[PDB]
């Protein structure tokens, strides 16, 4: 959206995959600078963190994007 | 012996509660104001607050240095 | 010598600040329409930001009016390149040094105006500094 | 017949509508200074409001400027008259109930660009009415 000039909600989850190739396809060396990500579920499940990094890197961090915070 | 201190963390983490803006939510800034904390950008906030605000942890077993007054 | 031309340098392009504008993420739901009266609103608010720069700093009084902001290349997601020129003379461009610090000083007084935070209106080359956070 | 004049009674006077602003209960301290180039602030929001009326309403595309809201009897309590002609017709005055119509559709558009909030920025003849309180 920053690099090809599109409405706001335009190109959402349901139309990744189907957008990056109508751009590529409209104009070529302008896809060439542009850093996609490869992240999946089944790798964010899946850190091996134990012992006490269960309890203060990995709970405390959702807590925090929960709606009452300093409560829970 | 050192179940003993695995509650002395708990409760370190238990003082720092009762304020809405979480220590552990946000990267400090440096001494300018302009930037935050190198190790707080390319870590997370979260895994900062362990490791330098809470233990002040080491680079190896062999260098040890005080006895970090707070979790006294 | 270079034989042949590209399209996509010009005169005013070295001295253009690029505006992009995301209204269905500050707003979501109501959110109003971008139309050519919402430029007209933008345009007047770069020349109110202009007129207490030269006011409260360098101490002149230079009337810049909605017609010294020039717009270019306006897209659909909401992206422009504007310059503002002196008030009847087309020659003379405003560094792009001034409209800098202009709007840095009321860049809290243009948000205000159209609902936006200092994320979905953003200059693309001023970046906000400051504020410690010094709470207990 | 009556001899003698009266130095009230002025050609645009039945047509004005009188706004009053209060900066120093709304904000209090962080209160900014009303000088020139806040008047010409509020003579584009009501150039803007005027344009998004006639548009949205009276499908009408009418290029108001901020040279057709003419401003009279400025005083220190933030008090004038103002009064809309057409963009390049001076004898063309706006109806007074079409003016109060396009300041009540976007009344919460000129509030926000000056951190005002319906009682500190006061139109004397143009009330808020709506809004209903059904919590529970
Ligand atoms: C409009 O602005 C230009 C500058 O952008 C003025 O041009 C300057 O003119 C003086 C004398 O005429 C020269 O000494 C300068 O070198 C010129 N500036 C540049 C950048 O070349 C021009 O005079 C202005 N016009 C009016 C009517 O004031
Ligand atoms: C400027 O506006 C006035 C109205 O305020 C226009 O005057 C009208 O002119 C037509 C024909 O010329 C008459 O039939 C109307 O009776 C006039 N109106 C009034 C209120 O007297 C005038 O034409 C406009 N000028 C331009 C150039 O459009
Ligand atoms: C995204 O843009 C295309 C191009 O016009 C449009 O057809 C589509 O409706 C847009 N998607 C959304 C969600 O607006
Ligand atoms: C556009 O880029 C993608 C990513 O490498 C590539 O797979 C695709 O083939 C490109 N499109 C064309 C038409 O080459
Ligand atoms: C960052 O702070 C140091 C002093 O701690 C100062 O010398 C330096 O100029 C600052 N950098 C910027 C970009 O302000
Ligand atoms: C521990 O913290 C102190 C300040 O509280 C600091 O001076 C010291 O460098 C820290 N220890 C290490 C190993 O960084």
């Amino acid at each position: 959206i920053n690099g090809f000039d599109l409405p706001e909600g335009n190109v959402t989850q349901e139309n990744f995959v189907d957008m990056q190739q109508r751009c590529n396809a409209s104009d070529p060396a302008a896809y060439a600078q542009l850093v996609f990500q490869t992240c999946d579920i089944n790798a964010f499940l899946s850190e091996a963190v134990e012992g006490t990094g269960l309890a203060f890197i990995v709970f405390t961090e959702a807590i925090t994007k929960m709606p009452l915070s300093p409560l829970w | 012996l050192y179940y003993n201190t695995i509650i002395s963390w708990i409760m370190w983490y238990l003082f720092n509660s009762f304020q809405e803006p979480l220590p552990w939510s946000d990267c400090p800034l440096n001494e300018n104001q302009t930037g935050y904390v190198d190790e707080c950008a390319r870590s997370s906030p979260v895994d900062y607050f362990w490791y330098r605000e809470t233990l002040n942890i080491s680079t190896s077993i062999s260098d040890s240095g005080s006895i970090q007054w707070w979790m006294l | 010598s270079f034989v042949g031309w590209s399209t996509d340098w010009s005169p005013y392009a070295d001295q253009s600040i690029k505006v992009r504008i995301s209204l269905k993420s500050a707003l979501g739901d109501k959110a109003y329409e971008w139309n050519d009266n919402e430029m007209y609103l933008f345009r007047s608010s770069v020349a109110y930001a202009m007129r207490q720069y030269f006011l409260k700093v360098k101490n002149q009084m230079i009337l810049f009016g909605e017609e010294d902001v020039r717009v270019a290349n306006l897209k659909p997601r909401i992206s422009f390149n504007f310059f503002v020129t002196a008030p009847k003379n087309v020659s003379d461009i405003i560094p792009r040094t001034e409209v800098e610090k202009a709007i840095r000083m009321s860049r809290s007084r243009i948000n205000d105006a159209f609902r936006l935070n200092d994320n979905s209106l953003e200059f693309l080359g001023i970046q906000p500094t400051l504020g410690p956070p010094n709470q207990p």
